[PDB]
């Protein structure tokens, strides 16, 4: 089989969401960060945030609130995972022994049904007696929270409106009662309804169905004293306590959608509300002897993306981020000279999204630094991750990096990146503005404009900008010297799209070289298409037009021709080679295998993978190992039948390998951050960067049998089967994990008590205790 | 010529059936040249009437055989005609069913099918 | 006859009685009729509650099984009964090879070539050669063969036909590509595009309970006819417009889509991918009956076993009375036999023996034919054959 072990190097750094409360203590207030797959608990105070424990959980922490029912002096959480695996939590803690209980587990998973676009919705109602879950389109699954409820029941409640854009629970009213933005066909609405554990169904609820703005996405339910719910659209916020619909169009709102809500008082009488332009409005509810008199919305400042906001004490707002590192704002009730009510104070780092990377050993030609392009739009920047825990050098580039590729002859970094500007204006001034020398393309053949970013190696300054022709997009980068020719060429992939147009049909093949202080084009090439990716294959430039995946050779007139061609794709996205391999990873033909033969001049393709998936990034192991991910959040290996009794099962790669990351991986990089077998390190979209190291068989049947007896005593929160967290989850199958090995449950052993430990390996005498301890801790340095 | 009638009845059916396919399907571009709302469409009308013409031409030659076969006639010969006329209602329904769209064929289609249950009778009083 | 009664030759052996029997008589009698339109499971358990019974009632719950159990072999067990749940897939089945049948046709002769050749990746023996499947009928229905014919439907669709409406949809694929990486969805902005046929929500009727249909990728249909199609979806699974009173009428535009094609484009190629887009939209359709089949069949079963287990749990208390006052032979025997009758999915032949456990069962003259009868003429003024009719609910059975 197979042989691989997957391994986390820096824990998965982007929020999901976070929502405040009293956990460690009835005094205390807690904030709880939850990073994907791993939540944080932290102990707010005047000083700043105290951290006190992290869990790490098997599932992506989805659905999170913090209630308390009655009779409890504590709050009780409800983490609903990716995979329908929800779980109530308890903090129980008694002299250093800080262990997180679980009150209620049991998954809730619809065995049929159509997932909706939104996404998983729940919530929880005020008077804490029902746990509101919306998982399918027309269905409301229900889970009481009765105080005699060990495994959690559910039963769904056929629901009329089929397309629900948000769900919420009205305050106040002793019916527990929903109140959502449903969509129809002519457009989209708000009813109410009283939902009835008893009867299990709805009932007539409260109000009726008042025409919202096309654009509505938001409900925010505000408490007792005012009573009703604000459905906040793109142009204009409004209010349906008792058919008091008042409504306002504030101008600043238009210029962005808003993202997330927060209550600042329990009066709910101010709410901050937070768009991905990176504002913080607040709508200040002015109260009426108490009705509402109106509502208003002033801009206090810029944060960075939100994504989840909080209120906490002495004004501190913390705002969660998850396409920007994340920050801890704080608000003054005075102006300050600039005009911007807010003012940072602390920042977090978040390497995520990494979109591209690269190993660059240039300190000591060893032990090399990844350069990854971390973060977009307003938060892009180049994060340089160095062993040494892992220090992280940010430097702004104050747009979004997309590609990133390293000439060691000229001592630079090229990026393309992109800065959104209004139809043109530049909105947020950044580093390709700043840049120390700049030119336009002079090729004669709101709106994103793509630039290069080519960087100098020690102080991390832009030397140069070369702006793309306009509605131009640069999609791919290699630095490689073609053919012949000794000098190495920047080569950039553009691709023209039109607004008028739909698909982008024409595009250009450019490139560069980096003369001492000035850069300049070499040569160009018009193609049919956009040249989704391109590698330097064996002296010559493969470049993935559309489908097309031809070849093209450099002559000695400095001019690309083309040679080879192959059609069997839809699209070309991701292109690797290793020797004479190459792996042209679409889009939903998942691998398929070609190979240049240079006595025919022609391409053949010796297999393709057999599953209708669709792939994020890929990477040739070794000649005979093929690794991949999907969007499902799964890392699979396909091997090559070297020999077989038919052609049909030599070009039918085998999945020896599944496993569920869960996360999405968006890029694949060899070699490894230590200092002087194999190792791909990737880069996920939530700031995970994992490593892939190939096994013996000997230690495989090793680790697999302690991967079992370590899930026998290690417990998990929540009660989820860590055999069902790895499965290889996928809207048609599961199927178990096998071929990889979880390093994160191999590296538990190290603090498992003694005890413990020779529960574990009581059994297990391959050929004990120190044994084992001494072949983990051969593990553990390999990141 | 008790079992050459056998033979040919079976080998003209088969003739037949692949004719009737054949033309049910110029039919299904003639009826795909709908949602056209031009030359191509009435070149098919054309190549249309011609395909079912001759159809129904053959079927009369071999209602004509059919009427021989009556004429000339054992319960394997009663049970082998009767599988020639069963299909052949069969075919001319789903002619029926298809000239029913009608841009003259279905008649031809009636008055051949009333032959076919004028023989039917006509056999099934005797072999009772 | 004397089988016009409740009583019947496999019939449930008062008023009441014979309105159920007009109920299963009418299901066979009716010319044709929609099998969606007929009760489903949840009306069968609305009915079971509703039923009247005049002078024990462990009986009555008895007989009442036997209503559930004939209902359900004439609703689902019943292939080639008719209007039955089975027999559509069946007949789709034909429809659908015949149709990949005209595409292996297609081209050979003037009736309607490398473009040709895209267009036979639809044919099952191409697609079965790259899901590695063994070429077979039954094939169809596996949940991987609807998947790989997704990717060459608009495989097809991206090489030959490069119009506007196709013209958005693989821009969305390039832009949905660099929102995913980014870790976000795709924005409401671009709407000003019609809405395609995926996007729109059918939930099917008969068992409401199913959950929203992932309606099929098929392409070309117009907004207005967007909204046809899509309504007779949620009615009877297209069983209106395909079979039944005036198909003919509907089937001048097409057999599971409107005949419907973009302008400017050759008619010969457009007809191809229109082949496909029908052989496309005929896999989803079968798959769908076979989950309403399905849905059916679980929900029948669970009935059933319900029954039954309240059929035992209220006899027992029959038999301690007995005791304190053959036949208490009999009524144990068939409360060990109900409960060895796991009506396990065999299905038809432990629903026959059921009711041929109950007809061992003494009852009343007053429940038997005689009585019956009786009633019958007063308002006019078996298990074996079951079992042979009743064929096996795999699918490939079903299938041949
Ligand atoms: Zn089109």
């Amino acid at each position: 089989m197979s042989y691989n072990y997957v391994v986390t190097a820096q824990k998965p750094t982007a929020v999901n969401g976070c929502v405040t409360g009293h956990f460690t203590s009835a005094e205390d207030l807690n904030l709880l960060i939850a990073k994907n797959t791993r939540l944080e608990i932290y102990v707010v105070t005047a000083e700043g945030l105290r951290p006190v424990k992290e869990v790490g959980m098997y599932g992506k922490i989805a659905v999170m609130e913090l209630f308390r029912p009655k009779g409890e002096s504590k709050d009780l959480l409800f983490i609903l995972t990716a995979k329908y695996n929800a779980c109530i939590l308890e903090y129980k803690q008694s002299g250093e022994s800080i262990d997180i209980i679980t009150r209620a587990h049991g998954n809730v998973q619809d065995r049929i049904g159509r997932p909706s676009e939104t996404g998983i919705i729940g919530i929880i109602d005020p008077e804490c007696r029902m746990i509101g879950l919306r998982l399918y389109d027309g269905l409301f699954k229900v889970i009481p929270l009765d105080r005699d409820n060990k495994e959690l029941k559910a039963f769904n409640i056929r629901l009329e409106e089929l397309h629900v854009i948000d769900v919420k629970f009205l305050y106040g009213c002793q019916a527990p009662t929903i109140c959502f933005v449903y969509q129809d066909p002519q457009g989209r609405h708000v009813k109410t309804y009283e939902v009835s554990l008893r009867e299990k169904e709805f009932n007539k609820g409260p109000w009726k169905q008042e025409n919202v703005e096309a654009e509505a996405s938001m409900v925010i339910a505000v408490p007792e004293p005012f009573g009703g719910a604000i459905i906040i659209g793109q142009e204009s916020i409004t209010y349906h306590n008792g058919d008091k619909y008042l409504a306002i169009a504030p101008p600043i709102i238009k210029q962005s959608t808003i993202v997330c809500h927060n209550r600042v008082d329990p009066n709910g009488s101010r709410y901050l509300l937070g768009d991905m332009e990176g504002r913080l409005f607040m709508l200040l509810l002015e109260k009426e002897e108490v009705t509402l008199k109106d509502l208003r919305v002033e801009l206090l400042g810029e944060t960075s993306i939100a994504e989840c906001l909080t209120y906490l004490d002495n004004g501190v707002v913390f705002v969660g981020s998850r396409l920007g590192d994340s920050q801890l704002v704080k608000l003054n009730v005075d102006s300050n000279e600039q005009g911007s009510y807010v003012v940072a104070m602390e920042t977090f780092t978040n390497l995520g999204p990494i979109v591209d990377m690269c190993v660059v050993d240039l300190e000591r030609q060893g032990q090399g630094q990844l350069v990854t392009c971390s973060g977009a739009f307003k938060e892009g920047s180049l994060r340089i991750i160095r062993n040494g825990k892992l220090h992280i050098r940010t430097v702004p580039l104050y747009e979004s990096p997309r590609k990133i590729c390293y000439q060691e002859v000229s001592q630079c970094f090229g990026v393309l990146s992109s800065r959104i500007e209004v139809q043109t204006t530049a909105l947020r001034p950044s580093a390709s503005t700043q840049a120390l020398s700049s030119s336009v393309s002079s090729s004669k053949l709101e709106v994103e404009v793509h630039n290069l970013l080519i960087i100098d190696q020690h102080t991390f300054e832009v030397l140069h900008a070369h702006q793309f022709l306009q509605n131009e997009y640069a999609l791919s980068l290699v630095s490689c010297k073609l053919g012949k020719d000794p000098n190495t060429y920047f080569i950039v992939g553009t691709a023209m799209v039109y607004p008028e147009e739909a698909e982008p049909k024409q595009g250009r093949i450019v490139v560069f070289q980096y003369s001492d202080g000035k850069l300049q084009t070499v040569a160009e090439k018009e193609v049919k298409g956009a040249v989704y990716s391109m590698v330097e294959f064996n002296g010559k430039l493969l470049a993935s037009i559309n489908s097309t995946v031809r070849l093209y050779e450099w002559t000695t007139e400095k001019e690309l021709r083309t040679e080879c061609n192959h059609y069997n794709n839809i699209m070309a996205l991701y292109l690797k080679t290793k020797g004479d391999f190459i792996l042209v990873g679409d889009l939903m033909r998942s691998v398929l295998l070609l190979a240049y033969k240079p006595m025919e001049g022609n391409f053949e393709e010796i297999a393709r993978d057999f599953n209708p998936n669709w792939m994020s990034a890929v990477e040739i192991l070794d000649d005979d190992n093929f690794l991949g991910a999907e969007n499902a959040f799964n890392l699979f290996v396909c091997q090559k039948d070297s020999a077989a009794t038919t052609d049909e099962e030599r070009q039918h790669l085998q999945e020896v390998g599944l496993f569920h990351l869960g996360e999405f991986v968006n890029v694949f990089c060899h070699g490894s951050l230590v200092m002087q077998q194999g190792s791909v390190l990737f880069g996920t979209v939530n700031g995970m960067i994992g490593l892939v190291t190939s096994l013996s068989e000997s230690w495989y049947n090793l680790l697999l049998d302690m991967q079992n007896r370590l899930n026998k005593v290690i417990k998990s929160v929540g009660k989820i089967e860590h055999s069902f967290w790895r499965s290889f989850h996928t809207e048609r199958k599961t199927e178990p994990a096998t071929g990889f090995i979880d390093g994160d449950l191999i590296e538990s052993f190290l603090d498992i008590s003694r005890p413990k430990m020779q529960e574990v390996v009581a059994n297990l005498q391959y050929d004990t205790a120190d044994d084992l301890i001494k072949v983990v801790e051969e593990l553990t340095r390999i990141h | 010529e008790i079992e050459t009638r056998i033979l040919d009845l079976q080998t003209a059916v088969e003739a037949l059936v692949r004719s009737i396919r054949q033309l049910k399907d110029v039919q299904d571009v003639f009826s795909f040249r709908y949602t056209v709302l031009r030359q191509l469409v009435q070149t098919t009308a054309n190549e249309l009437d011609r395909m079912r013409k001759e159809v129904l031409d053959i079927s009369k030659a071999l209602v004509g055989r059919l009427t021989t076969l009556v004429d000339l006639l054992l319960e394997q010969w009663l049970t082998a005609g009767a599988k020639v006329l069963f299909h052949l209602r069969q075919l001319l329904k789903q002619l029926k069913d298809m000239s029913l769209m009608l841009r003259m064929f279905g008649q031809g289609v009636d008055l051949q099918n009333a032959q076919v249950t004028e023989l039917l009778q006509r056999l099934l009083q005797r072999s009772f | 006859a004397r089988f016009a009664t409740a009583n019947g030759a496999y019939g449930i052996r008062p008023a009441w009685d014979s309105a159920i029997w007009g109920l299963l008589r009418e299901v066979e009698a009716v010319p044709y009729s929609n099998p969606f339109t007929f009760p489903t499971c949840e009306r069968l358990e609305g009915i079971l509650n509703r039923l009247e019974y005049r002078p024990t009632d462990a009986c009555r719950t008895l007989c009442r099984a036997t209503v559930a159990v004939q209902y359900a072999i004439s609703i689902l067990y019943g292939y080639d009964r008719s209007a039955s749940v089975p027999r559509y897939l069946r007949r789709l089945i034909d429809e659908y090879i015949d149709l990949q049948d005209r595409i292996r046709r297609l081209g050979i002769v003037p009736v309607l070539g490398k473009d040709m050749n895209i267009v036979q990746n639809v044919l099952p023996e191409r697609v079965c050669a790259q899901i590695g499947i063994p070429f077979t009928y039954e094939a169809c229905l596996l949940d991987e063969y609807y998947d790989c014919i997704e990717s060459n439907i608009e495989q097809m669709y991206d090489l030959l036909c490069m119009c506007k409406e196709c013209g958005m949809r693989r821009m969305e694929r390039f832009e949905r590509v660099r929102y995913n990486t980014i870790g976000e969805r795709y924005p409401k902005k671009k709407r000003d595009r019609e809405r395609f046929f995926e996007e729109n929500y059918v939930i099917i009727h008969s068992h409401p309970d199913l959950g929203v249909l992932k309606l099929p990728k098929i392409r070309h249909l117009n907004p207005l006819q967007q909204l046809m199609m899509c309504r007779y979806l949620s009615k009877d699974l297209l069983y209106d417009t395909q079979f039944g009173p005036s198909n003919a009428f509907s089937r001048a535009q097409g057999v599971p889509l409107p005949f419907s094609a973009v302008q400017e484009t050759d008619m010969n190629i457009a007809y191809a991918l229109y082949l496909a887009s029908n052989s496309y939209f005929m896999c989803f359709l079968l798959r769908c009956v076979r989950d309403v089949l399905r849905h059916e069949e679980e929900a029948f079963r669970k009935l059933i076993l319900r029954l039954v287990n309240e059929a035992v749990e209220i006899i027992r208390d029959d038999v301690n009375s007995r005791v304190w006052a053959s036949a208490e032979e009999r009524d144990l025997a068939i409360a060990r036999s109900l409960e060895e009758l796991t009506f396990s999915n065999g299905f038809c032949r432990d629903a026959a023996r059921f009711l041929d456990l109950i007809d061992a069962f003494h009852f009343p003259k007053a429940l038997r034919e005689h009585r019956a009868r009786e009633d019958l003429l007063l308002h006019t003024f078996d298990g074996a054959v079951v079992r042979t009719g009743g064929v096996n609910l795999t699918d490939n059975e079903i299938v041949r």
